[PDB]
RNA sequence: GCCCAUUCGGGUCUUGUAAUUGGAAUGAGUACAAUGUAAAUACCUUAACGAGGAACAAUUGGAGGGCAAGUCUGGUGCCAGC
């Protein structure tokens, strides 16, 4: 705080999901949204280094834990 | 099952207890780091006006 | 070698027991031998006084064992009854103590008094 | 001493410099232009907390005073060596935080 | 400690008195309160 | 006059835990009580300076050493076995100013903490034998140590009751 | 498996340092004497008249080495330290090296103030918290951090 | 149009009251300082003794 | 808290010979020598170990000996193990010998020297009981005149109550103290200088004992126990001191 | 749950929030009266009043945040800045 009010850093409540859609209720704000992309980006990105070393895969590996 | 039961509560007390004295620990640390951001940045401006009020004497 | 060895004379007699009176008038005293050795086996004691004329001298000779083990400075008074009249009190007192605090206007005539007997010891 | 010996100087505002500036609170919105009267030539001074610019509007007879940054910050220009104090007999920090009244 | 409650373990010393019984109840059920 | 006096430092980390721990020991209101005390402790011991630095047997030493101590012992802040000048030397503030009515009402008992003794006595209880003395800042001389006593025109003494108590008795009797 | 983090000794407090009464212990060292020299104040006078308190000076076994070690320009500065008024430690350590002596003697005690002149033993003094460093200046001493100055 | 102050920053006297007592609790987490002692009879040390850990300053 | 017949788990402790009982809240704990008599009123852990034995510990309570709270607040080592000889300057009573001697054990002796009488009755009173002590009730500022019945202690330690703690220390452990061996002192600061306060006179004591020849190693100052004391723990040089 | 130290470490209910709440003491005032004074004010006295948000309302600065279905600028989506 350097030269500004406490009425100018008042307080802004969020609005809430409107009941005439309350059946799929709880509407999703913006740290909701983020939370969910970063942990969609993350899942995706892992999906795509299994499937690129899938692509390659070296058919000829071998170790001696395959027995059983 | 006394004793079982008993033992089940104080573990699942003690894990959360220290789970959120560690969040809180990290949450807490977040700030130290900003506070010694601020100082390293107001040091560093500081004597690079310095290092050149040294060499105005030219 | 009596029982009573470090007996003060008059004068330190003297000062000793209007020390006595100013902690009395202070609340900084213990009165009596019971809570005497109370307060010696608790810690909190300056200097602990006897009286060495009390009809069986041992009910308070039990004190030097406790004092000079615990390291605490301790003399004797040739009068009960003066040392009665010194705690402020009816009857005649025969053991007292004085605890310690740091947040007493007498601390430097108890150092002064603590100083002449362990000289005088 | 940086203008002749005095350490404040009354002088007329010009004009609000940048109120087009889009980013409110900002170093090129918070200038005003003042004609110096104690030897009549221009100046731009810098007027504190935007939302108390808009006390001084034109000719407000107002009073300057020197800044002195304590520090170098994010985005302010260099060059405004002035800074508002009074405006037309008041304080302007009493007039933003609103207990005089600015007269006219 | 009274004979009747030394018992043969810490565990049954601490169940054998109240308070702790109490506490340990009302934080294991808003724990579980919590956690749903 | 111009008593206190500006130290040559006021914005340093050990002055403000210094004016820090005085303050909170022994009740202190601002920083111009410690500076009040320090600057007459640091004025007498410049005084004690210059007669220590010149030489023994000069009449100004002498009874002027002795006026020194004479004051300083009246005060009470030089215990009666130091009478010698160098002891002046080695004063310090913390026993300089123990001895203002504050500190020294709240060691004699009487007030169960040092900020209740300052606000009881400048709420007018303590008189010193006969006068009753509304102002802390006292410097409380030695031999008028033991004429502290709650003043008898006040009703922590012997007088009627105060205008909450009887008011109270009042409206609680009807 | 020893850990060992030094407590922060008890007689101090944050910064203010209760155990420095006024009766000084003050630790003389190598370049101090030679600027009080060649600023031609005393010792012992000049140190009460910075601090109006009767300051007992020491010098270490190593600060003694290390001026007799600097040669014969200093003869001056070594028969003014080899006074009968100062007193004398003992070092029991390897390596004559007058900054890490003092600032380890220092740093163990927490009651001596240093009397210091040069920039990285002032440095490190100043580093480290709650012992006052006095250095000479002008005509006079100087005092960095001692609650009571006056 | 002020921030909202403080009935402890009204009486200087309460202030710097409200910041020694809070100082005096600070430094129980610097030191180890002096309580009175053994209050009642010894519980022992009632808040753990740790092996691995020596708080004492060596000579160098 | 900790009261009598609860369950307390017995852990060892750096300093070999000391044992930590950990319960609920921790303890201090030695081997008990001789079971079943407690010496200055302690509790006692008893533990059964597998024909039944039944062997006990002593609690030490630190706020009524001395090096316990140096232990506690933690001290790199000592030199009091299973093993040495312990020289005691100033054996006060029971109340901290019967402590070192069952840290030094069955083997080692613990030489405790005491010159009042009243404590000199009580403590030869306990030294009947355990046998690895020795009572001597003369002056510690006098080593020449027990010089006939010691022989090379291995560590010194030293509570005694006098300002020429040093002095004492030195002449004590050049008759007595073996090369390269260990002396822990506990300096009282208000018991040996009233005027100047509590760093000052450690830093002048220690600079005592490095001038006689001790090279100092360890300062501990046991706050939260006592007031104003200090642990000095020191090796005895004689040879390449630096 | 608190507090401290470039980080992992250290130490502590003997730590914070609650009108849960109780009575005691007061002078700022207000005021008979007397006092002072050329007369009068002020202080010094003082009966009767005079406190809980003790609202009988202490300020001046400074350092940080955080919040929207909001506004604006830039771009290598979901970001960065003001
Ligand atoms: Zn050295």
């Amino acid at each position: 705080a350097k030269l500004v009010h406490d009425v100018q850093k008042k307080q802004h409540r969020e609005r809430s999901q409107l009941t005439s859609r309350s059946r799929y209720g709880f509407l999703e704000k913006h740290k909701d949204y983020v939370k969910r992309a970063q942990d969609f980006h993350r899942k995706q990105s892992t999906l795509k280094v299994l499937r690129e070393k899938a692509k390659e895969r070296n058919p000829d590996e071998y170790y001696h834990a395959m027995h059983s | 099952k006394k004793a079982r039961s008993f033992i089940q509560k104080v573990l699942t007390i003690s894990k959360a207890k220290d789970s959120k004295r560690k969040e809180q620990k990290a949450s807490q640390r977040k700030e130290r780091l900003k506070k010694l951001a601020k100082m390293e940045e107001e040091k560093s401006q500081r004597d690079k006006e310095k290092k050149k009020e040294y060499f105005a004497q030219n | 070698n009596p029982k009573a060895f470090p007996l003060a004379d008059a004068a330190l007699t003297q000062q000793i027991l209007d020390v006595v009176q100013q902690a009395a008038n202070l609340r900084q005293l213990k009165k009596g031998a019971n809570e005497a050795t109370k307060t010696l086996n608790r810690g909190i004691s300056e200097f602990i006084i006897m009286a060495a004329d009390c009809e069986p001298i041992e009910i308070l000779l039990h004190l030097p064992l406790l004092c000079e083990d615990k390291n605490v400075p301790y003399v004797f008074v040739p009068s009960r009854v003066a040392l009665g009249r010194a705690c402020g009190v009816s009857r005649p007192v025969i053991a007292a103590s004085i605890t310690t605090n740091d947040a007493s206007a007498i601390k430097t005539q108890i150092y002064a008094v603590k100083d002449k007997i362990e000289t005088l010891l | 001493s940086p203008f002749g010996g005095s350490s404040h100087a009354k002088g007329i505002v010009l004009e609000k410099l940048g109120i087009e500036s889009k980013q409110p609170n900002s170093a090129i919105r918070k200038c005003v232009r003042v004609q110096l009267i104690k030897n009549g030539k221009k100046v731009t001074a810098f007027v504190p907390n935007d939302g108390c610019l808009n006390f001084v509007d034109e000719n407000d007879e107002v009073l300057l005073a020197g800044f002195g940054r304590k520090g170098k910050a994010k985005g302010d220009i260099p060059g405004v060596r002035f800074k508002v104090v009074k405006v037309s007999g008041v304080s302007l920090l009493a007039l933003w935080k609103e207990k005089k009244e600015k007269p006219r | 400690m009274n004979r009747k409650e030394r018992k043969s373990t810490i565990l049954e010393t601490l169940m054998g008195d109240e308070a702790s019984n109490k506490y340990f109840k009302r934080k294991y059920n808003e724990i579980q309160e919590k956690s749903t | 006059s111009k008593t206190y006096s500006t130290p040559k430092r006021p914005y340093e980390s050990s002055r403000l835990d210094a004016e820090l721990k005085l303050a909170g020991e022994f009740g202190l209101k601002n920083k111009k009580e410690i500076y009040r005390i320090s600057f007459q402790l640091s004025k007498i011991r410049r005084a004690a300076r210059d007669l220590l630095t010149r030489d023994e047997k000069d009449p100004k030493r002498l009874f002027e050493g002795n006026a020194l101590i004479r004051r300083l012992v009246r005060v009470g802040v030089l215990s009666e076995d130091k009478k010698k000048l160098d002891y002046v030397l080695a004063l310090k503030v913390e026993d300089f100013l123990e001895r203002r009515l504050q500190t020294q009402v709240y060691k004699l008992g009487l007030a169960k903490s040092v900020h209740h003794a300052r606000v009881l006595i400048t709420q007018r209880h303590i008189a010193v034998g006969k006068q009753i003395v509304n102002i802390p800042s006292f410097m409380v001389r030695l031999d008028s140590e033991k004429h502290i006593d709650f003043a008898p025109t006040s009703p922590f003494g012997g007088a009627r009751p105060g205008r909450v108590a009887r008011r109270n008795a009042a409206r609680k009797a009807e | 498996l020893t850990r060992n983090i030094p407590q922060v000794s008890s007689a101090l407090f944050f910064q203010y340092n209760q155990a420095i009464k006024p009766p000084y212990q003050v630790l003389i060292d190598t370049n101090f004497i030679n600027f009080s020299i060649q600023k031609k104040v005393d010792i012992v006078r000049g140190m009460m008249d910075c601090l109006l308190a009767k300051c007992n000076p020491l010098i270490t076994d190593c600060v003694m080495a290390e001026l007799e070690k600097l040669g014969p320009k200093y003869r001056i500065a070594l028969k003014l330290a080899r006074d009968p008024r100062i007193k004398r430690l003992s070092c029991s350590h390897k390596g004559t090296y007058a900054n890490d002596c003092l600032v380890h003697r220092v740093l163990q005690h927490k009651c001596y103030i240093v009397a210091t002149n040069d920039a990285g033993l002032k440095q490190r003094i100043r580093k480290i918290p709650g012992i006052p460093l006095m250095s000479v200046g002008g005509h006079a001493y100087v005092i960095e951090k001692l609650p009571d100055v006056f | 149009l002020t921030p909202k102050r403080n009935k402890d920053n009204r009486n200087s006297r309460v202030k710097k009251r409200k910041k020694y007592q809070k100082a005096q609790k600070k430094l129980k987490s610097v030191r180890a300082v002096y309580s009175g002692g053994q209050s009642g009879v010894y519980e022992g040390e009632k808040t753990g003794i740790k092996k691995g850990l020596t708080r004492s300053v060596k000579f160098k | 808290g900790a009261r009598g017949g609860a369950k307390v788990v017995i852990e060892p402790h750096r300093h070999a010979g000391v044992y930590i009982a950990r319960g609920k809240e921790d303890l201090l704990v030695t081997k008990n020598m001789a079971p079943g008599e407690s010496v200055y009123g302690e509790k006692r852990i008893s533990v059964e170990e597998p024909p039944p034995t039944k062997v006990e510990y002593r609690v030490w309570n630190p706020f009524r000996s001395k090096l316990a709270a140096g232990i506690m607040g933690g001290l790199d080592e000592l030199f009091i193990a299973p093993g040495k000889k312990v020289l005691y300057l100033g054996a006060a009573s029971g109340t901290s010998v019967s402590h070192v001697s069952d840290v030094v054990g069955p083997e080692g002796v613990v030489y405790a020297v005491e010159f009042s009488h009243r404590p000199g009755r009580e403590l030869i009173s306990m030294a009947k009981k355990r046998p690895n002590i020795i009572p001597i009730i003369e002056d510690a500022r006098h080593p020449q005149k027990y010089r006939m019945l010691i022989g090379m202690v291995d560590c010194v330690f030293a509570d005694v109550a006098q300002p020429d703690q040093a002095r004492i220390i030195a002449l004590n452990s050049h008759m007595f103290l073996k090369d390269q061996g260990g002396v822990v002192i506990s300096i009282k600061a208000n018991c040996i200088d009233s005027t100047v306060d509590a760093e000052t006179v450690f830093a002048r004591e220690v600079q005592k004992l490095r001038e006689e020849r001790i090279k100092p190693l360890e300062q501990l100052t046991l706050e939260p126990y006592e007031r104003d004391h200090c642990i000095v723990v020191g090796r005895y040089m004689r040879s390449g001191l630096k």
